[PDB]
DNA sequence: ATCGGATGTATATATCTGACACGTGCCTGGAGACTAGGGAGTAATCCCCTTGGCGGTTAAAACGCGGGGGACAGCGCGTACGTGCGTTTAAGCGGTGCTAGAGCTGTCTACGACCAATTGAGCGGCCTCGGCACCGGGATTCTCGA
DNA sequence: TCGAGAATCCCGGTGCCGAGGCCGCTCAATTGGTCGTAGACAGCTCTAGCACCGCTTAAACGCACGTACGCGCTGTCCCCCGCGTTTTAACCGCCAAGGGGATTACTCCCTAGTCTCCAGGCACGTGTCAGATATATACATCCGAT
């Protein structure tokens, strides 16, 4: 069971943090907020390394590039805008999504953007010249997450209404659409490492694994409280296998990822702890709060 | 099934390594890459239409070949002619090699087919059986290991691709005793199944490693057997699906598209176009859409989930 | 041995033959095609009706008195042929 | 194998009627044919008249009557007067 | 007691014995008349010797001897009761009797 | 100079002739391919008489020209010598072919 | 042959009929493709258990506020599809049916097809009748001008 | 003629059995494989208190028989409950069956129940007429007091594979020491007998003119 | 009683109205007679070969199943009469 | 103002109606007297029955329209909206009628 | 002596003892096979339900319960299989389906 | 005079197949002329093949013979199978 | 191309009913059981027709090639035909009444059925030879430009 | 329109095999009893047909008249006929293998035929609603002015 403590509280954000994301490299942590601004701090000693602006509204979410060199962030002016880290510069700005834009994803070679909107419509994206190449009415809701597996070749889609689709990526084709007997709004969604299963969160203080080649549901992870806000969920891997994500307790729960058991709960924070990231190669968490904390923090475990 | 009315005078298409993007010959002689829904870029190709048209395994060369025996390399992201030769007997196709983009095989109408380099201009003339043929095909192997040429008299010679070198050769038979006009050969991008349009109709599918350990004069048979045995339709372009285990033929006959399988080879379905439309060309998305072009219009042919 | 296409094998000068012997004198192209197609369609019973006879027959050869009880079931009986 | 034909009354009625023909094996095939067509023609009907007439008993009246049925106007008249003449032939001894 | 055929008796040419075997053994019915037979072979001589004395007619017109199933037709068609009675009867090497339409004359 | 008779008058000597021959006008091994074609529809490697084929070649021939011959007259009723497809559609209507 | 016919129904049923925001109520079947008069239209298909399970499983869902989609194949068989099911769960009914449930027997299984009382087009929303027994009151809003205003 | 019935003892009449419906002479156990089914008994009561026992041998948690009587029209496909004419306990909960009706005026069952089963028609409810439940003798109380007309006869619904068997009172395991109800024997072969001297009146009727019974109250 | 000229109680108005039964929108006189002729050639047969059956019957009055065994014959049967 | 329709559109809703209705569209009676007239020439006074004439009535108009439909098609083949003899005859010509 | 009839034996309708006595009667085969009467009747039985399904699709497609012969032809006439099976047949009060040449419609 | 017909049998089937809807006599005699036509097709065509191969005796193979030489396609396919299943059904007894 | 008016047609309603679904008692065809023969089925044998191929020929098919001939489109007119309204007329209802003739039963008898004994009319098979088919050549007659 | 030329008719002569005639060699035709029975026939009904006659009326015949398709004529295009040439494969003749077709001889499973009994079918009554019919109504569609 993991031992994760307090090392780095981080915060800067004047507005209601909305994603923090650790550097593939694990050298940065880029939180987006609403307060159209994004900040990159050092991954390590939390130290702040700049602030990155340029969008005109809130920022629902931000994604890396793989090869740490890149950072997509959407904004709620239907907007995406790719930044080069090292230099900041917003080297596109993507336009029509014809409403808020609420997350983004690299493809697995970096070289592609999937993005959902509130437009309740997934748009598929170039990077060199940022140019919308698909567009799909994927959900009849706002998306909430969208993400790519490991290879690029499925998007899977989450939003309000409940539904978790698997899209081709080379033709759009909804491959698969999950459904648990009931409508619960999906929250988040994302592949497992391995391409084989899918971390979905459901607006009801339930988190679910279910297998792609069986189409159901696996796993299972409750005792967090999540039902209205957008909390994500990552697999801690660095040390134990191990299912990390925030609650709307204050708490950052820590379930063991085979038992499905609560392995740690971490506390210090005084809001929602609304963005989760985990290191990917230490064992180190960053967790962000909502504006009543204003907060992220690291956390660093032996184990 | 799904149309596209962006591009005019559709002549010849080929899906990209992923099948993401698609190039489309045009009669001005232009190159339109199509993105999987609207034309990604527009190259002035050639004054001749394009006949010929192949992507790099990077995916950022294609080769193209104008009726003019033109043939030129482009890259995807600029559109301009990276090299550009020219023949006798006019390219009947081009063929990058898969796993050397800087080789290219081309197939004349009258000459034997001939394997150039991008780096140097040079150019390896191949082998040929009866010294007559006047029409062969030619294409590599799924990892360009070997070359595979067929005759307009049956014969079909398996060489190596660096010293081309005889390592298999069979003829192709009638069931009798005579011999067809090797209409095309075709080769699956996942495993060793390839196939083989004839003129008589029938379509061979073979395993190309029953072909080499069968040796040179060998009489290797065929995986699968596959015509239209109601009609009696020719092959305008067939090809596999993506896995290799479909295969459509086009019926420029009747402007119809038919689906076996390849283990068993029985007819998955059929497909039906305009009637008034002359099949063209035909291709598959490599990783269930169809590609057809007809009369210089495209179509696309999905299939879909239960879901939805 | 599998044959195909002798529908063609009926010549245009053998439809032509035919149509003046029943006392045509101008004539389209469109009809021979046309014309074979009937042909076919009609044979197309009386084969498979006789072979269907041959069928009760329990034989591998197909005989004339086939046909002649065929034709006679398709109501255009011929003689000369027991 | 022993098959049964008609071809020689042909040629006797043929000589009763033109001593000086000949006539192609071809042509006397389709006669006899004429004549199995004729026969079953005739027999069918009768067959089925008697059905109507619910009768297992196929007699001279059965067959003038279906004759006339099938035969027309003078042919009909002249082959009953024959058939009448024939079996009171017949009948006489 | 000598045997004499019964088409003797009846003074005629075709074989009534081999009509009433093919007549029983037609499954017309239970048992045929006596003179059933008979009368119906006399229709049948009587008939053939109409078509043969027609066609003994055409093929003496064209000046033949051995008379050809063309002969025949011709007469087949000649004769408009027969005709009648042969309409849905098709004649191997028959032909068509020669047929000629007003219109299709020349002028 | 060169003759050449006007149209239709060889055709009408070849018509005179062909009422006056008797003998088939298709060539025997066409006939006998699609037969066979046709034969391996229903039921592959069936056997015939040669006296079966030619039966089937005769009553087809018999019924062509038959058909050939009232869609000349019905040409007639449509007050054409040249022949129209809807002709031979409709006179098998009338023939009840359809 | 209805399987043959069935196996058409199944291979043709994914593309044939979709569902969609329904007038009638919430969700409901469309016709994607024109459905000609009494062809399969589409399999009820579910978990086929015995009468006697009925109950046990009812309660059980009324222990879970789960809805009861189960259909009486007969007196002894229904398909309960709340658990496990198809589209055919998002038929509505009509007064005016263009479709009609039959119980079929393939290789000696009972199957429950929905068929079309008539030639359905495209975009026709599907409706049959559930001859739901009268109670003491589910209003109806099919939109016929026949209907009963009530189910029951 | 005669009604000779094959059977040494009273036991579950075959010729009252579904074409689904397997027995067991070992144990005269009675299993099916598909849904529900229904088989009966050699005997049918008139009149009086009797007595009978069913011994379980395998309930599997998909493997519910049912237990109980039915008269005639009883259709032996159905479950033995289904109609107004049967009433049976199932055996997953001890829970009444009537009118396809599971009322829970009752005790518990068990995997390994031998239930004994009394019954009391007289000589619209039938008067005074009853059914009691025991299990193991210990009573399981009182299933329907209300009893329509008509002959009875034990019966035994089968669930898809259930292992069951009618037993009869000379070998019993827990009988009650009642000197009026009879063992499923003894009304057996009393109406066997009842039944030769039907056959024995009816050739009488036909065959010899007249008939005469003694006076009538037995 | 001996009858005569029942052909032309043959109404041209019912003419026409099987005509148009028939779907037929214009009609030239020369036909009804001509018509009735073909008619009258028609039932020329049928009755007599119905007398006929009667004939064999040996009745005075006739019967449809007359009729129905000649459009048998006659290859026209009908329905609906025994 | 007295008004009129168009030629044919009267005779046209006549056919839809007639397509429509199905009984008999022939007087009976004199139907019954043409049917003993034709009688009395083969034999005279000879009795029916009233099934019987009825279904001679029905047959024949049966085969009328028969007649009438497919000289019509003829006619259409005749490209004319009028209807010729020369139609019924050769339409009878091939239905064998001659 | 318990009955069963041939009928019920198949489980179908069609009186197989009736139709076998009637096919005796018939004068067609000396013997007859047990079986074929019960295979005919059985055809007959699969074709008088397609004919009467279609009449009855007409029918209340006319809101019509009992069937009247209007119906029969319109069945008889749509289906191609059965119409060709009946082409030549009349039918008594059967009148002609709906069909109304394509030139006829003024333009 | 009893009169057999088969009006019981029709109304079976149609009850079968349409137990609410209707029958009228007319097309009920109908019916049965019908079925008593196409019987005596099948019986004849089924006597002339037994007689071709000149066998007394007139089976179901004859039968599934001639009623595909009747039946226009598909039907006889259908057709023969239930008659398939009759016999099989009636072997099975 | 539209609108207004005329008219014709699909609808709801009410009731009448007579076909029609339904149930009976009584009849006999169908089922059930038993016996025989022998049609049908199987198998080994023979034959022998067919299906296959091979090479040479050319008459025949393919194809091309004007080009006059008619399919066809259009265009004038006019006569014949729909139509709506007159008129008069047999058609149909219906109900009456007689019986001629279907339509049924009961004989009794001639009449094939059938079998057995007998065989010669007829049929497969074998010469044979003469109208007939083919050919070449001469004379006749249609036809297309004067 | 009188010739040139071309396709044809006819004549004599050649050679052939089918038409025919005759020959062994039966089985199927005849003959003669013998028997059960199909129907021939007589003799009854009764009913359906046949005719009578009256009453109502939808229907039929004819008129007038617009009008519009049928028909007749012209000019065009194209296209199919006719002829020439080139290619081919049907044919034809021969050979050969076998695989099926036909045959015969056993063998016996199934059906015809018989007899028994009754139960489904059939004639026959019996209420009774599907739909026929009529009416007023609301909708569709043509035809002419605009």
């Amino acid at each position: 069971k993991p031992n994760y403590a307090l090392k780095f509280t981080l915060a800067g954000h004047t507005k209601a943090v909305s994603s923090v994301k650790f550097s593939p490299n694990g050298e940065w942590l880029a939180s987006s907020s609403a307060d159209k601004l994004i900040k990159i701090w050092g991954a390590y000693d939390g130290k702040f390394e700049k602030t990155i602006s340029g969008h005109k509204l809130g920022i629902s979410d931000v994604a890396w590039s793989s090869d740490s060199n890149l950072l997509v962030s959407a904004s709620d002016d239907k907007t995406l805008k790719i930044w080069d880290v090292s230099s900041g510069k917003c080297l596109k700005t993507l336009k029509g999504h014809s409403n808020y834009v609420f997350c983004c994803n690299f493809n697995p070679q970096s070289n592609l953007i999937v993005s959902g909107s509130f437009d309740e419509s997934v748009r598929i994206w170039d990077v060199k010249t940022g140019k919308c190449l698909k567009t799909l009415p994927a959900h009849s809701d706002p998306v909430s997450a969208v993400h790519f597996n490991r290879d690029g070749s499925l998007i899977v889609s989450s939003s309000y209404d409940g539904l978790c689709r698997i899209w081709d990526t080379a033709s759009g084709q909804c491959l698969k659409t999950l459904i648990d007997d009931d409508n619960p709004p999906v929250s988040f969604v994302k592949f497992s490492p391995n391409g084989k299963y899918i971390l979905a969160a459901t607006l009801d203080n339930t988190l679910k694994l279910w297998d792609y080649s069986k189409g159901k549901c696996l796993k299972t992870y409750t005792g967090h409280k999540n039902e209205k806000y957008c909390i994500f969920a990552n697999f801690s891997v660095t040390g134990g296998k191990w299912i990390v994500s925030g609650s709307e307790d204050n708490l950052v729960y820590i379930w063991n990822l085979q038992t499905k058991e609560i392995v740690q709960k971490l506390q210090g924070h005084t809001d929602v702890v609304i963005s989760t990231a985990c290191h990917p190669t230490e064992n180190i968490i960053a967790s962000a709060a909502l504006e009543n904390d204003k907060t992220i923090k690291l956390w660093k475990s032996d184990c | 099934d799904g149309t596209l009315d962006c591009i005019s005078m559709a002549l010849t298409c080929t899906f990209n390594r992923w099948g993401t993007l698609l190039a489309v010959g045009c009669n001005d002689g232009r190159i339109v890459i199509w993105d999987f829904r609207g034309i990604a870029k527009i190259i002035s190709a050639h004054i001749h239409p394009v006949c010929s048209l192949c992507w790099s395994r990077d995916g950022h060369k294609l080769v193209s070949a104008s009726t003019d025996n033109i043939v030129s390399q482009w890259d995807v992201l600029s559109g301009d002619c990276d090299q550009r030769f020219r023949f006798p007997s006019p390219i009947l196709k081009v063929q990058y090699h898969p796993r050397d983009q800087n080789k290219v095989l081309v197939c004349p109408m009258k000459s034997a087919p001939v394997m150039l380099t991008l780096s140097d201009s040079k150019h390896v003339v191949l082998p040929v059986d009866d010294d007559s043929d006047l029409n062969v095909v030619a294409s590599f192997d799924r990892r360009g290991e070997y070359i595979y040429t067929g005759n307009a008299k049956g014969k079909i010679l398996v060489l190596k691709t660096d010293s081309q070198d005889l390592v298999a050769s069979f003829r192709v038979t009638t069931g009798t005793s005579n011999t067809t006009a090797i209409k095309s050969i075709e080769f699956a991008r996942k495993g060793s199944c390839f196939l083989i349009n004839t003129a008589d109709r029938i379509i061979r599918v073979y395993d190309g490693r029953e072909i080499l350990t069968c040796g040179r004069d060998g009489e290797p048979e065929p995986m699968q057997k596959l015509q239209d045995l109601v009609n009696r339709t020719p092959w305008k372009k067939c090809c596999f699906s993506g896995d290799g285990e479909y295969i459509v033929a086009g019926s420029a006959r009747q402007h119809a598209l038919y689906i076996w399988e390849k283990s068993i080879g029985n007819l998955v379905k059929i497909l039906h176009g305009t009637r008034g439309e002359l099949l063209l060309d035909v291709a598959w998305h490599p990783v269930p859409i169809i590609a057809s072009i007809s009369s210089g219009v495209v179509s696309i042919w999905a299939q879909n989930q239960v879901e939805n | 041995k599998v044959l195909r296409d002798n529908i063609q094998g009926i010549t245009k000068p053998a439809i032509r033959r035919l149509a003046r012997r029943g006392g045509v004198k101008r004539i389209s192209g469109l009809i021979y095609e046309e014309t074979r197609g009937v042909l076919k369609v009609f044979l197309e019973n009386v084969i498979r009706d006789a072979v269907t006879y041959t069928e009760h027959a329990k034989r591998k050869t197909v005989t004339a008195m086939d046909v002649v009880y065929a034709l006679k079931r398709q109501g255009r009986t011929l003689y000369g042929f027991g | 194998t022993r098959k049964e034909s008609y071809a020689i009354y042909v040629y006797k009625v043929l000589k009763q009627v033109h001593p000086d023909t000949g006539i192609s094996s071809k042509a006397m095939s389709i006669m006899n044919s004429f004549v199995n067509d004729v026969f079953e023609r005739i027999a069918g009907e009768a067959s089925r008249l008697a059905h109507y007439n619910k009768r297992s008993t196929i007699t001279s009246r059965e067959i003038q009557t279906a004759v006339r049925l099938l035969l027309p106007g003078e042919l009909a008249k002249h082959a009953v007067s024959e058939g009448t003449k024939a079996v009171t032939k017949y009948t006489s001894a | 007691a000598k045997a004499k055929t019964r088409s003797s008796r009846a003074g005629l040419q075709f074989p009534v014995g081999r009509v009433h075997r093919l007549l029983r053994k037609g499954n017309y019915a239970e048992r045929v008349g006596a003179g059933a037979p008979v009368y119906l072979a006399a229709v049948l001589e009587y008939l053939t010797a109409e078509i043969l004395e027609l066609a003994g007619n055409a093929a003496r017109d064209n000046k033949k001897t051995r008379i050809i199933p063309r002969h025949l037709q011709l007469a087949v068609r000649n004769d408009e009761e027969l005709n009648k009675l042969l309409g849905r009867v098709t004649i191997a090497q028959g032909g068509v009797l020669p047929n000629i339409q007003s219109v299709l004359l020349p002028k | 100079k060169p003759h050449r008779y006007r149209p239709g008058t060889v055709a009408l000597r070849e018509i005179r002739r062909y009422q006056k021959s008797t003998e088939l006008l298709i060539r025997k091994l066409p006939f006998q391919r699609l037969v066979r074609e046709i034969a391996q529809d229903f039921k592959t490697d069936l056997r015939f008489q040669s006296s079966a084929v030619m039966a089937l070649q005769e009553a087809s021939e018999a019924y062509l020209v038959a058909l050939f011959e009232d869609t000349n007259l019905c040409a007639i009723h449509a007050k054409r010598v040249t022949i129209m497809p809807k002709d031979i559609q409709l006179a098998r209507r009338i023939r009840g072919e359809r | 042959p209805m399987p043959m016919r069935f196996r058409h129904l199944k291979k043709t049923s994914k593309e044939a009929v979709g569902v969609y925001r329904s007038p009638i109520h919430g969700r409901g079947l469309f016709c994607k493709r024109n459905i000609d008069a009494g062809e399969m239209v589409i399999e009820y298909a579910g978990i086929v258990i015995r009468s006697i399970l009925t109950d046990k499983r009812e309660k059980y869902y009324d222990s879970k506020g789960i809805g009861c989609y189960m259909f009486r194949i007969d007196d002894s068989e229904v398909v309960d599809a709340t658990m496990h099911g198809n589209a055919a769960r998002f038929i509505n009914h009509s007064c005016e049916p263009n479709c009609y449930s039959r119980v079929i027997n393939i290789d000696g299984q009972k199957h429950i097809v929905i068929f079309a009382m008539r030639k359905i087009y495209r975009g026709e929303e599907l409706t049959y009748d559930y001859k739901f027994p009268i109670e003491d009151k589910l209003p109806c809003n099919c939109g016929a001008k026949k209907c009963r205003k009530f189910l029951n | 003629l005669y009604r000779a019935c094959l059977y040494e003892r009273v036991l579950l009449a075959l010729h009252d059995r579904a074409p689904q419906l397997k027995i067991s002479d070992d144990r005269l156990t009675v299993v099916g494989e598909k849904g529900y089914s229904m088989v009966r008994a050699s005997h049918g009561v008139r009149k009086g208190a009797w007595y009978f026992e069913i011994t379980v041998d395998e309930m599997p948690p998909d493997t519910a028989a049912r237990l109980g009587w039915s008269q005639p029209l009883g259709n032996l496909q159905a479950p033995l409950g289904y109609d107004k004419f049967s009433y049976s306990w199932r055996s997953k909960k001890g829970t009444k069956f009537h009118q396809s009706i599971g009322k829970h005026y009752s005790s518990g069952y068990g995997q390994g129940d031998v239930l004994g089963f009394y019954i009391n028609l007289p000589e619209k409810q039938t008067p005074h007429s009853e059914i009691i439940f025991y299990k193991n003798g210990v009573n399981q109380g009182v299933a329907y007091k209300d009893i329509f007309e008509g002959v009875y006869f034990p019966a035994i619904s089968l669930y898809k594979s259930c292992t069951v068997s009618i037993n009869f009172g000379p070998c019993f395991k827990y009988p009650p020491k009642d000197l009026t109800y009879r063992p499923m024997s003894d009304m057996g072969w009393g109406a066997v007998v009842e039944h030769t001297l039907a056959d024995v009146l009816y050739h009488v009727e036909t065959e010899v003119d007249g008939r005469r019974s003694p006076p009538w109250e037995p």
